[PDB]
RNA sequence: GCAUGAAUGGCGUAACGAGGUCCCCGCUGUCCCCGGCCGGGGCCCGGCGAAACCUCUGCCUGGCGCGCAUGCCAGGGACC
RNA sequence: GGGCCAGGGUUCCACGGCAAUGGUCGUCAGCCGUGGGUUAGUCGGUCCUAACCCCGCCCGUAACUCGGCGCGGGGGAAAGGGAAACGGGUUUAUAUUCCCGUACCGCGGGGGUAGGUGCGGCAACGCAAGCCCGGAGGGUGACGCCUCGGGGUAGGCGGACCGGCCGAUGAGGCCGGCUAAGCGUAUAAGCCCGGGGAGUGCCGUAAUGGCGAGAACCGGGUGAAAGCGCGAAUGGCCCCCCCGUUAGGGGGGUUCCGCCGAUCCCUGGGGCCCGUGAAAAGCCCUCCGGGAAUUCCGAUCCCCCGCGACCGUACCGAGAACCGACACAGGUGCCCCUGGGUGAGAAGCCUAAGGCGUGUCGGGGGAAACCCGGCCGAGGGAACUCGGCAAACUGGCCCCGUAACUUCGGGAGAAGGGGUGCCUGCGGGUGCGUAACCCGCAGGUCGCAGUGACUAGGGGGGCCCGACUGUUUAAUAAAAA
RNA sequence: ACCCGAAACCGGUCGAUCUAGCCCGGGGCAGGGUGAAGUCCCUCAACCGAGGGAUGGAGGCCCGCUAGGGGUGCUGAUGUG
């Protein structure tokens, strides 16, 4: 294979073609999952995917419908309670 | 786990000398125990890096000694303050 | 003859230049204008390991939006609040002028001149002790055992530097030393001048002995200051 | 034309496999690897311990043993007292712990 | 090489065009005095200046 | 070593390539200057009196 | 102790070594004492076909001689 | 053997040739003559930045094309980051580029719609969920080494059935039984959301472990690789029949169960650091400010139309296409990948696929002596030699057994002893299994020899030196240096 | 200064594709053995103790014609290769 594909940043799959010839398909690895800003726990409702997959989706299909979608539920509730008490 | 003297220094086999192996084993045995956390007060503190310790229950992380969470100088300054 | 290691180090070649891009950055105090006459609150966000520092470092975010990197004192807690200024309470992690620090206190990261950012007591596990306070100078005992006078307006942090006792354990392996010194690009392994050729070292020669006393004058020229430089004495003190 | 492949045959290998299944070609003189290389250690422990845990859970579900008995047998299995479910059942019958 | 720059490719093309024999009509016109030129080249023996 | 086997490692990037200014294959590519005419290092041509190379060009030696 | 010696370290030392050295079991063609066999050269035949080197030459015994001569002196041999 | 960088630069393809080249000949050729051949919105460069480098100001220098800190600008990776395409066919030579079929991304445009002015859940969350300009924050890009569990996929094996070839037109063996991107679709681990209120404690893993700072347990949310449906049989593959003077035309099939299973993918555990294992571009979300919208404005949602520039693209890729003067036994590139048997094994041996007979001079022969590379040698067994140099002994696996010394780790596979083939039947472990892998037992039997070939340690006791792993005179010194 | 021959000395320039060192970004190391810390369990007694069995995978550890790297002996062959 080419030196560019010799890199391990590509995942390689062996497939057999409908014409009966075996081919090597290379794909780019998917990113990790989003993590909470404060405690670093994984978030929910945010699909993984490379930029093209992320752009393939609508706005409401890539984040939860609640305030502060960048924090996990404990952190979201805690921040709002603190803000209300301070106010 | 059933070794009379080598302790954690048993990975070296018959190398590096008695005094070196003893001092390694003593330091590592003291470091690898479970230490009381200063926040939740439970023996669930482990070293994550040189001079950085973290509690495995409440998650509080602090800076301490290279091989022990607290040193004599730290204790002295804490009592003085 | 040929050059010495010390002579070659002065030309700043990559063999001797420090790799100041693996590190997290210098740890200097915020500008004196903020700290003088005002006291600022800050929150500790993270504590991490600096490749070449000998001490852990910490990230602090202050109430005015300024982010800074500091040497973490022993016992510092992530998420805690620290104060910098003349009115800061006497507690570990607080920075304030030496005039406001009571005697008998342990301090670190002392400023040589007001606003210079800190030069003294920065290694891991080190501290200095405040001895006496006067209207024109504050006496501090340094880790080396010297009593140095600082301007009263010089700033210092309360506590001891984290990472002490690092020398208790052996470096068991040549490979352990290899990694330790490669982290900062220090010349390792080192040769012995007595085993070089006469062209390379003053002590070089076929015989592996120095042909001259190893105490060299303080007035010797470059390329000759080897061995014990301007030594007051040598040997074991009884 | 395109000549057909000279396909290799596996008839003798099939016969040898049947004989080995019966128990032939397996003596000391036909062994080259170490006994552990032939029957790995961690894999064997995994098989046996998972089997023991499954059997204990099945017994508890069927109500043949109580919670205390299940707990005691669980710690015993972790400790490695039982090398197989046959020995586990022998222990059960011997101590009369099976209802 | 698989990947080439255009300028180098053009220079190689000029050398390739240069590498050819003298025309027979040139030989007969010159009366056999001109039979070769100094730019003749064999790929495996004489290598390009670049 | 140091002989025949050493010359087999000449398959890396060439040290010198063609120079846009003087047209000679002397352009140090890694450093970025010409070892013949000084292109990329100076505005004026690299000419030295101990060198007869620039006289050979115009048969003026 | 011609002329060792304590950090140009002294003494000892488990483990380690394509380091140096002595001995023992076993083994053997190292040896007594060398003999068979196999493949490739060597040899012959058909092709392609150089190089190092070269004052001209080119038998010996006793000699003279810049003291150790194919070439000189006296003898002896020598068909190509 | 297959794919392909760097380097080479026409060596690639067809026709016509053999004066020269080719270690011989040659009708052949990487050779000589003639004519041809490299088609991109998707693959690379182009974009970002890393180590680092350059110009301008500034300082120094007699001066500079010279040395240099700071500020401003720029460059810097064809194996780092980084929008989008895969099947079939076609040519003597190009194809992810050409033709047919089916897709995707960027920009602009047109008609609708969601929304501006909307909902379901206690919640995690499910949703098409307004437009434009500027800014801030979060996530992602974005990351070390060692070790293990779980879920898949390539490939492989055994059985049934259909077609064909060999075989006695017996048993039986082998060959084919295929399936891309794209589009729609779900769970696993992890994490989360509600109920629940434990301790003479229960719960769980391969292991470490978790619990009043909330366990057992009952419901759920989000979440990969994969599989599944369309793509898709009209395509590819095997076979059969009629026309057969060239030249052609039709009919069948291409279906299932059970295992092993990756170094190839996805996902979680755990451990180590006096060692901490990149940056920016880009992309997604949220939040703030500003600007238009009501017989109006208007999409991240469906349908459709138009446009997508420049350069590389042939070929070898090496025991003949590169470097070494060579069609050099070296080096670069073994840089990436690998059916069956035996077997622990990517070992040795045999063999399928693919390749080759060009590691390119042939013929003769008891056709010698002698030299290099191998096999055996009676009796003795180092008497040889500076010196057991060379060769020889041992050799895999199971069981028993194992010394001085010691830094207690080791020495150690010490030493030494016994067994090993094939055949006929049982027992055992995990397993649904008479699937697959592994572990014992009894009996019969042959040879000089059962790790029968291949693979495959000889051992012990004193002394000197250096603690050990490691490095050294590339080309006479590997050592106590 | 009849002609030829030196080892060497000085000036400015060219070289890290070989090789030495360091920095940035990347590829590779079949199979097996031994078994460190950590974590445990079982049986009899209990005034003390005694006797067994696991699990876990560290090492500049071990055997190894895996790949890759090195170059001790034959002072083997070749030594106008
Ligand atoms: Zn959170
Ligand atoms: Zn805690
Ligand atoms: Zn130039």
């Amino acid at each position: 294979m080419k030196p560019m594909y010799r890199s391990r940043s590509w995942r390689r799959k062996y497939v057999r073609t409908p014409g009966g010839r075996v081919v090597i398909h290379f794909e780019r690895k998917k990113p990790k999952i989003a993590h909470c800003a404060m405690c670093g726990r994984p978030l929910n409702g945010i699909p993984r995917g490379r930029p093209v997959e992320m752009r393939k989706l609508p706005k409401t299909k890539k984040r939860p419908e609640r305030p502060m979608p960048h924090l996990c539920p404990r952190c979201m509730r805690k921040v709002m309670k603190e803000q209300i008490r301070a106010q | 786990s059933g070794t009379k003297k080598v302790g954690s220094a048993g990975r070296f086999g018959a190398r590096y000398g008695l005094k070196i192996r003893r001092r390694v084993a003593a330091v590592e045995a003291k470091m690898r125990q479970k230490h009381t956390c200063p926040v939740c007060g439970r023996k669930a503190v482990k070293r994550i890096s040189t001079g950085i310790w973290q509690c495995q229950k409440c998650g509080a992380t602090f800076a301490g000694g290279a091989y022990l969470p607290v040193t004599p100088a730290g204790k002295a300054v804490r009592r003085i303050t | 003859g040929k050059s010495l290691i010390q002579q070659r180090r002065g030309k700043g070649s990559p063999t001797f230049k420090s790799p100041s891009h693996r590190f997290r950055g210098a740890v200097k105090y915020i500008p004196l204008n903020y700290t003088q006459e005002k006291t600022l609150r800050g929150v500790v966000e993270e504590i991490m390991h600096d490749p070449g520092r000998t001490a852990p470092v910490a990230r602090v975010k202050f109430e005015n939006g300024i982010e800074k990197l500091i040497i973490a004192p022993e016992g510092l807690l992530v998420g805690q609040e620290i104060y910098i200024g003349p009115d800061a309470p006497i507690a570990v992690g607080n920075t304030l002028p030496l005039a406001k620090i009571p005697e008998g206190t342990y301090v670190y990261n002392i400023e040589g001149i007001p606003g210079d950012g800190g030069k003294y007591v920065r290694a891991g596990g080190t501290y200095a002790l405040v001895v006496s306070r006067e209207p024109d100078k504050v006496i501090v005992q340094l880790p080396s055992g010297e009593l140095k006078a600082f301007n009263p307006m010089c700033r210092a942090t309360i506590g001891v530097v984290a990472g002490g006792g690092r020398l208790e354990k052996p470096l068991v392996k040549a490979g352990k030393a290899y990694y330790k010194y490669k982290a900062r690009n220090k010349f390792w392994p080192t040769p012995r001048g007595v085993k070089m050729n006469a062209v390379n070292h003053p002590f070089g020669g076929k015989e592996h002995h120095p042909g001259k006393p190893t105490t060299t004058s303080r007035r010797a020229p470059p390329g000759r200051k080897v061995g014990h430089i301007a030594a007051r004495r040598t040997g074991r003190r009884k | 034309k395109k000549k057909p492949i000279k396909g290799q045959s596996r008839y003798r290998a099939k016969i040898r496999h049947e004989q080995k299944k019966k128990g032939r070609h397996r003596g000391p003189g036909s062994r080259k690897g170490k006994k552990t290389a032939r029957m790995g250690k961690k894999e064997l422990w995994i098989k046996t311990i998972r089997a023991l845990r499954k059997e204990l859970r099945k017994l508890k579900a069927q109500k043949k043993i109580d919670r205390k008995t299940y707990r005691m047998l669980y710690i015993r299995a972790k400790g490695g007292q039982f090398k197989n479910k046959h020995q586990l059942y022998l222990f059960l019958e011997e101590h009369g712990l099976l209802k | 090489a698989r990947n080439k720059p255009l300028a180098k490719k053009l220079r190689l093309a000029k050398a390739l065009k240069q590498n050819r024999r003298v025309p027979v009509w040139v030989i007969v016109k010159t009366n056999r005095r001109v039979l070769t030129h100094p730019k003749r080249r064999y790929w495996r023996r004489t290598k390009l200046k670049e | 070593g140091s002989g025949t086997a050493t010359f087999g490692k000449r398959n890396s990037t060439p040290t010198h390539i063609r120079c846009r200014r003087c047209g000679r294959v002397s352009y140090n590519v890694k450093k970025g200057y010409c070892a013949a005419c000084g292109f990329g290092r100076s505005r004026r041509l690299r000419k030295y009196r101990w060198s007869k190379k620039w006289k050979k060009k115009k048969n003026a030696h």
